RNA sequence: GGAGUCGGCAAACAGACUUUGAUCCGGAGAUCUCUGAAUGGGGGAACCCACCUAGGAUAACCUAGGUAUCUUGUACUGAAUCCAUAGGUGCAAGAGGCGAACCAGGGGAACUGAAACAUCUAAGUACCCUGAGGAAAAGAAAUCAACCGAGAUUCCCUUAGUAGUGGCGAGCGAACGGGGAUUAGCCCUUAAGCUUCAUUGAUUUUAGCGGAACGCUCUGGAAAGUGCGGCCAUAGUGGGUGAUAGCCCCGUACGCGAAAGGAUCUUUGAAGUGAAAUCGAGUAGGACGGAGCACGAGAAACUUUGUCUGAACAUGGGGGGACCAUCCUCCAAGGCUAAAUACUACUGACUGACCGAUAGUGAACCAGUACCGUGAGGGAAAGGCGAAAAGAACCCCGGAG
RNA sequence: AACCCACUCCCGUUGAAAAGGUAGGGGAUGACUUGUGGAUCGGAGUGAAAGGCUAAUCAAGCUCGGAGAUAGCUGGUUCUC
RNA sequence: AGUUGAGAAGCUUGCUGGAGGUAUCAGAAGUGCGAAUGCUGACAUGAGUAACGACAAUGGGUGUGAAAAACACCCACGCCGAAAGACCAAGGGUUCCUGCGCAACGUUAAUCGACGCAGGGUUAGUCGGUUCCUAAGGCGAGGCUGAAAAGCGUAGUCGAU
């Protein structure tokens, strides 16, 4: 992929409980990534980007929460998470 | 960065120009998401001088 | 342009703080002025705990229209229109009475 | 008892869907009676 | 559809009228045959679909004139 | 242009922008995801799968272009079959879909009226379908008149609810002749006109700029109202400002305006078209069955055609309401043509003895929404604190209600 | 037995239900029952035929138009002398 | 409230209200309601009456809380068990889990909830699709037919159960 898609796919990290707890015990990192991304250019831009060695990826679709309101019903963002696993002892820092 | 100065680079300086504005697009969503974004209005001025060298760019054809 | 900027001198023509000289500082849309130490109103800020904290009574001034002030001309102490004259190259505000540009 | 409605997403869009009533001339009709009067909807 | 190929009848409109005076609606259409007409230049026969006034127009100024009209107005014969 | 700004419901907290000219307004550009005529192939609209060319990477691709169908023209190629035809590929040019009405055509009801009902009416209306345009259509006498004449087409007012027509019922309904709006004709021995370019000038439209003249006093929360005296006028019954303002603000009469696009009218040069070749033959006339003419077969002329026939050539042909004679008046089977006329989904200005929230649009408010139905489709309710949020700090009862 | 059906009583009838329930009843390897996808429809379809069924609607569905059909028939028709 | 006319009606005033009204004589009408099983909204009577949805069934202790028959835990008792237990498909679409809540919703109360607010949560070379193949059937270049719209159909290409 050209230069230019490469600061297009990662949005940024996915900060929870479950995002925390398997960035310690299991070497695996969540990211927020672009709707149209897909495993194989995901595993290029962390690689290129954070200049660390990553071994697989796995990718989920989530949907968006529809909150009712006084004027309707509206609905947020569907996003896409990836799940980063990176080499038996190494970091993904910023 | 308007685009008079723009104007006299050359093609290959602008890609560049372009190619350092989305490194440092970059950055401002990873410093956004994690939280230490203290200066929000940066967002949107990249975005304006990405779109700019973009149009100066087009208009070197 | 507009015929009342920013910290322009004033006097205040109708209303209750008909009488009083102050300075323009700022103009708002609708066509409203706030004018420095006129039309004084206390607001009562109930301090809730959460989400920071508060005041208690603020003291502030409360906007008037701005066809309620007319420019202060600062040499017969009189209030006074403002007209256009002709631009040389450039446009000035001048008092109607006198011709003399306003400062 | 067994009522009128037994739901099908398949049959739903093969009868009344877009596709269908762009295919003949009256279906047609339809959607430019419903774009006229000011549809959210014009299709299920 | 039931048109001739070189005149150009259609199917008209009309009524029935019987003794009592009722009028029901009917359809007038040409007496059209399909013929081979032999073209002496091309050394083949040529097939249409002509009424039979159109044949007594083909025998008064020949095929190769009625052709040219066919082809001048784009029919496909 | 000339100081504030980061659209609204809809406020707060932040981060910023700037007289080195921001926000804002107008002209011209650039970018313009997916679906949809949707057009590379499929599909359950907003989804899935591709191929070809050029360039760039080394892995599992990227970037930019192409790839629907039909019609017209052109180049090559080529079956039964020798020739050459059908057919097959490649190029160009065009079309396709949407839109309230108006226009010209194709198809075409019934309820109803007749105090029943078949002919008749409703009505060639409703409805469906197809083409065109800013208008369309029609238009330059094989026309009327009446022995005197008129002079293409369209639209309005009369003639006149008359002459006719009609189970002579219910009903339908002219023309001649007048008064007006408009003004115009030109070609097949090749014209007016109309398009598209290129030029000559003018005018408008898309933004803006200037734009006169008031003080004192009383009541009042607040004067624009009371009382007293002035001024402006090509501007004096506009809007709103703390109650009723020509002189407070925005305006108004009146004057100026445009880097750059649009349009209209105007010169003069070209290309095209008009265009059908040469004055009109399967045509005029006729027989049978229908349609149209106000006219329903009636003494029924005239136009048109589904079926079948079928002339003359200016000492010739058509018409003048059966038909004949005599007169009169036109020259059909080839074309083009503005204005007066129709309509408004859409844009601007102005106006109203129109409505004012059960009214006026279904809809003043986040309305073709909520809701109802499998669907086509049906379809609501719901405006107002105050001049200004100054929208009630603080205390007490109560569940930190 | 499951499954498909619906003969009898009672209850319920403003129902738990716009056709049910408890207790009994018939068929249950067949002219059987059932899921998914598809075809035929308005003077039309389908019917081991009851004028049955075609979205709780059928001696001619629903929807929008002609359309404010027509109604010698019912009902109503608003201040004063 | 008073008062004046034969009447429809008029006039004068107290209180409320807070910005508009219209003498006289003319002109023009969406010009006057008790009824139409009238239309829309509000509110009565029945009446604090019927009912609170399978007659498997509940009793104590403790905690929390403003408040406990219903919430949580414990000790007992009852019911289903070819289901009233588990799992696929269709259909639904966040109802899933955790903090904070109880106005409305729940046929009673509720501290509880499929309810309100805010966060989180769904990871595939092998499962199911997609991709490959076709059935009934659909569409269908050319074509044949038909006033028009269109009908049928060949090559083809869609369509799982
Ligand atoms: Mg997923
Ligand atoms: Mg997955
Ligand atoms: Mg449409
Ligand atoms: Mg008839
Ligand atoms: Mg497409
Ligand atoms: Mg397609
Ligand atoms: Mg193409
Ligand atoms: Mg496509
Ligand atoms: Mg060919
Ligand atoms: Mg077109
Ligand atoms: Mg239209
Ligand atoms: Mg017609
Ligand atoms: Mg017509
Ligand atoms: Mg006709
Ligand atoms: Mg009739
Ligand atoms: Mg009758
Ligand atoms: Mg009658
Ligand atoms: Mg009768
Ligand atoms: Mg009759
Ligand atoms: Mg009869
Ligand atoms: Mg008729
Ligand atoms: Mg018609
Ligand atoms: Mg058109
Ligand atoms: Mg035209
Ligand atoms: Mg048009
Ligand atoms: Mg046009
Ligand atoms: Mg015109
Ligand atoms: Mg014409
Ligand atoms: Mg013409
Ligand atoms: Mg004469
Ligand atoms: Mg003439
Ligand atoms: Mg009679
Ligand atoms: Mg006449
Ligand atoms: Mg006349
Ligand atoms: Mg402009
Ligand atoms: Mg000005
Ligand atoms: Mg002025
Ligand atoms: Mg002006
Ligand atoms: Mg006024
Ligand atoms: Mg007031
Ligand atoms: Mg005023
Ligand atoms: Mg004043
Ligand atoms: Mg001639
Ligand atoms: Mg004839
Ligand atoms: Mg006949
Ligand atoms: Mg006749
Ligand atoms: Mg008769
Ligand atoms: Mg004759
Ligand atoms: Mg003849
Ligand atoms: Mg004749
Ligand atoms: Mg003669
Ligand atoms: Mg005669
Ligand atoms: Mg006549
Ligand atoms: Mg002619
Ligand atoms: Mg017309
Ligand atoms: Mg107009
Ligand atoms: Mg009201
Ligand atoms: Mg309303
Ligand atoms: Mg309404
Ligand atoms: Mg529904
Ligand atoms: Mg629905
Ligand atoms: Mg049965
Ligand atoms: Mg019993
Ligand atoms: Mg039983
Ligand atoms: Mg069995
Ligand atoms: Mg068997
Ligand atoms: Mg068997
Ligand atoms: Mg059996
Ligand atoms: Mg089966
Ligand atoms: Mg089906
Ligand atoms: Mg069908
Ligand atoms: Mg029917
Ligand atoms: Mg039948
Ligand atoms: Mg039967
Ligand atoms: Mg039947
Ligand atoms: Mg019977
Ligand atoms: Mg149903
Ligand atoms: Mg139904
Ligand atoms: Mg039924
Ligand atoms: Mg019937
Ligand atoms: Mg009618
Ligand atoms: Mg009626
Ligand atoms: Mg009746
Ligand atoms: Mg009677
Ligand atoms: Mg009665
Ligand atoms: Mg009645
Ligand atoms: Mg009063
Ligand atoms: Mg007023
Ligand atoms: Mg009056
Ligand atoms: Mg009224
Ligand atoms: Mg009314
Ligand atoms: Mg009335
Ligand atoms: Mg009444
Ligand atoms: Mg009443
Ligand atoms: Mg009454
Ligand atoms: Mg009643
Ligand atoms: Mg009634
Ligand atoms: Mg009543
Ligand atoms: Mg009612
Ligand atoms: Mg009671
Ligand atoms: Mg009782
Ligand atoms: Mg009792
Ligand atoms: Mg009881
Ligand atoms: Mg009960
Ligand atoms: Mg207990
Ligand atoms: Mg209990
Ligand atoms: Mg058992
Ligand atoms: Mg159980
Ligand atoms: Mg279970
Ligand atoms: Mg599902
Ligand atoms: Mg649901
Ligand atoms: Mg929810
Ligand atoms: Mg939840
Ligand atoms: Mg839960
Ligand atoms: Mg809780
Ligand atoms: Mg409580
Ligand atoms: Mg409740
Ligand atoms: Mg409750
Ligand atoms: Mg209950
Ligand atoms: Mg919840
Ligand atoms: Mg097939
Ligand atoms: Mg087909
Ligand atoms: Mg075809
Ligand atoms: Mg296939
Ligand atoms: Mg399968």
């Amino acid at each position: 992929m050209n230069q230019e898609r490469v600061f297009k796919v990662l949005l940024g990290p996915h900060i929870s409980e479950k995002a925390t707890g398997l960035a310690d015990g299991k070497s695996q990192f969540v990211f927020k990534v672009a709707t149209d991304a897909t495993k194989l250019e995901i595993k290029k831009a962390v690689e290129s980007l954070f200049s660390v060695k990553v071994q697989r990826v796995t990718t989920l679709n989530v949907k968006g929460k529809t909150k009712r309101t006084a004027r309707g019903l509206g609905k947020r963002n569907d996003w896409k998470k990836a799940y980063i696993a990176l080499q038996p002892g190494q970091d993904l820092d910023f | 960065m308007k685009a008079n100065e723009l104007r006299e680079k050359s093609v290959e300086q602008l890609n560049e120009q372009l190619l350092g504005l989305l490194r440092d697009q970059f950055n401002l969503r990873m410093q956004k998401a994690t939280g230490q974004l203290g200066q929000s209005h940066l967002l949107s001025q990249v975005k304006r001088d990405i779109a700019r060298v973009k149009t100066v760019l087009n208009q070197q054809a | 342009m507009q015929k009342i900027r920013r910290d322009d001198e004033v006097i205040v023509i109708a209303g209750k703080d008909k009488g009083k000289r102050g300075k323009v500082l700022k103009v708002l849309a609708d066509d409203r002025l706030v004018v420095g130490g006129v039309n004084l109103i206390k607001r009562h800020t109930k301090p809730n705990p959460m989400l920071g904290q508060q005041g208690g009574i603020v003291e502030k001034e409360a906007p008037l229209h701005v066809s309620n002030v007319a420019i202060f001309n600062t040499e017969t102490s009189k209030a006074d229109r403002v007209g256009f004259k002709v631009e040389d190259g450039k446009k000035i505000r001048v008092f109607k009475s006198t011709q003399k540009p306003v400062q | 008892m067994k009522r009128t409605f037994q739901p099908s997403t398949l049959k739903r869009a093969r009868v009344h869907g877009f596709r269908a009533r762009m295919a003949t001339k009256n279906g047609r009709q339809v959607l430019s009676r419903r774009r006229a009067k000011g549809r959210k909807r014009l299709t299920v | 559809s039931r048109v001739c190929q070189v005149t150009g009848k259609g199917p008209v409109t009309g009524n029935n009228i019987s003794h009592a005076h009722n009028k029901t609606r009917r359809r007038f259409l040409p007496n059209l045959q399909h013929h081979r007409f032999w073209v002496e230049s091309e050394k083949r026969f040529v097939r249409l679909r002509v009424s039979a006034k159109g044949m007594r127009i083909i025998d008064k100024r020949g095929i190769e004139a009625v052709l040219a009209d066919l082809r001048a107005r784009g029919e496909k014969f």
